[PDB]
DNA sequence: TGACACGTGCCTGGAGACTAGGGAGTAATCCCCTTGGCGGTTAAAACGCGGGGGACAGCGCGTACGTGCGTTTAAGCGGTGCTAGAGCTGTCTACGACCAATTGAGCGGCCTCGGCACCGG
DNA sequence: CCGGTGCCGAGGCCGCTCAATTGGTCGTAGACAGCTCTAGCACCGCTTAAACGCACGTACGCGCTGTCCCCCGCGTTTTAACCGCCAAGGGGATTACTCCCTAGTCTCCAGGCACGTGTCA
């Protein structure tokens, strides 16, 4: 299932697109495809953040956990 | 407030699926920034492909190909 | 300069190769290339382990730090 | 001595110094050796495969670059 | 017509018959195509890599055998 | 006697290769080698799929059968 | 942690070895290595059997499930 | 004989670690047969390496080499 | 030649086998709606004959590019002992931010109508 | 030279789901000191580094033969896709039949650990 709501996600995708290209069209199956990928990416990122929290013998994830996880993965920020 | 449509309980639910038991209040602003960057990058490539093919229509396969090549 | 000793590194490389295929001889520039890659990889791994150590309010890296760094990148 | 022991403790320390760490636990050294071996095994396995494809008996620099590329990602 | 559609419905059925399958659900065909594409992509990616290592412009039968081995037959 | 049609399989193979490297020529015996391997792979997968169908007392194979076979073999699924 | 007791595991390993070769012995770290591998293998095999059970209209794993799992893996 | 030394509760424990919810009574005898085969194969290779090196003491590395070629 | 594993003793709670016992979870059974299988068929994309080129792999050979042996050695570097300095943790006290129960309030969703491009036959 | 289709854009109404309030409080931030431990100094031994030397293993480059890939006319050609009737079955609910998982009890024992000893790295 899609844990993120469909309609606000679609609006965001269209919002981001307006800055790259004016009035560009989309497809319905394209947004659903992007969302499955997006949710998998965020869930995976949350997995790594949790690993960082556990490494510090804590159970609460903090901003520093997200930043550590993305830096070691090689994600530029 | 279209960025605000990714609500706090939704992000918490995503974290639960990721195995998160406790969630700091500051996570939400941080996650939103991270999400925005991801979307920008994928869409930037997706639109590039559309323009290269002179089609002007984003196809589902274009996004899937963009996503695949992003992970590599 | 390469931080790993050249001759012992070369000996190790030849030993591992002998089990995949016997009697192979390595080109010199091939071993130096392999060594540059290895040292770059280890240095990068040491960067990430240190970030994990500092994250945990420590300054000394430990085996659990190395294992975390390799796990989040997707090595194991 | 064993050939895995030729990556000496001061060598591993130097690699760690270049990695930005100030102090290194005693257990790091054995851990680092294991990690290196796994990496080396994988690369060399691919490297030797390339050598056989080219019908050569000498692993060349070009063999390593292809091995590294497929393991680099 | 799309080239993935050339793996026709009766062809996939014949493969399943050879595999001992007597009846085949309608959803099998799309599933089989996806599986096939993933397999093909992986093999060809390695195959083309071998071709480039040999500094050739024509992928050879030998290229495929090495590609298949590293995939696992 | 290959079970997949020769010409469409060859066309598919060339299409995928163009995305890895453009302007490549395929040897005939290379494509025949690749095709023999692919058909053996699919037949073998269908053998295991059939075993999964019989396991569930269903004479008809379904997508869940293919997905189970590939997961137990160790293929990414 | 090891899930099978050392001494019964050791007896089985020694029993099998006695049939393969006369009077061969094993190092302590060798048996612990074999046991870690053995426990990982059984856990993995139990994962697949359970997956096979869930595929069928049941949640209880049966002898026929393991044999199917091992057949598809290419073992037996 | 020796397979009967391995306890019924241990195999149940293994299934819990494998994420198994319930266990049929007939699994245990079946599991024992499967286990014996695995060990034989691994040990057969281990002893082969020992004999190739003309040694009489099985080393930890011998098992690891046997294990690698079995898993591969 | 000395260190390692083999063999046995003492024991005690951890762990392992029956013996009742409730029952979640197996296994036949019917009807139905789904839904592939199979029969017709015809246009058609695949199979193929063959000229035609010709780009390009396969093969042989010269040679120099370089790997292996190995041999000494002066020498920078690793190993080991020892020390004094710094860092890895528990339980101290506390707080504040993170958890949840409750209530308006609003946006998500189902189903549908009206208008605009748009690649296309 | 015009067309069926996918699209936004909105609406009508139900409809679950938010932010905010308030409270209970779990967990996280310094930290003192016991503890490990390790970074560094100082020898001392030693194994890397190197330069010939010589011997040659062979990789790279280049040219020649082949041969097989690409192309396509284009001819014929076995057949894939579609419609539709037919019959096998997936399955959901029904219901009989458990043995599988718990507790209690009695017993077997895994391992520290210690001593004595044969054997090969």
């Amino acid at each position: 299932e899609l844990l993120i709501r469909k309609l606000p996600f679609q609006r965001l995708v269209r919002e981001i697109a307006q800055d790259f290209k004016t009035d560009l069209r989309f497809q319905s199956s394209a947004v659903m495809a992007l969302q499955e990928a997006c949710e998998a990416y965020l869930v995976g990122l949350f997995e790594d953040t949790n690993l960082c929290a556990i490494h510090a013998k804590r159970v609460t994830i903090m901003p520093k956990d997200i930043q550590l996880a993305r830096r070691i993965r090689g994600e530029r920020a | 407030d279209n960025i605000q449509g990714i609500t706090k309980p939704a992000i918490r639910r995503l974290a639960r699926r990721g195995g998160v038991k406790r969630i700091s209040g500051l996570i939400y602003e941080e996650t939103r920034g991270v999400l925005k960057v991801f979307l920008e990058n994928v869409i930037r490539d997706a639109v590039t492909y559309t323009e290269h093919a002179k089609r002007k229509t984003v196809t589902a396969m274009d996004v899937v190909y963009a996503l695949k090549r992003q992970g590599r």
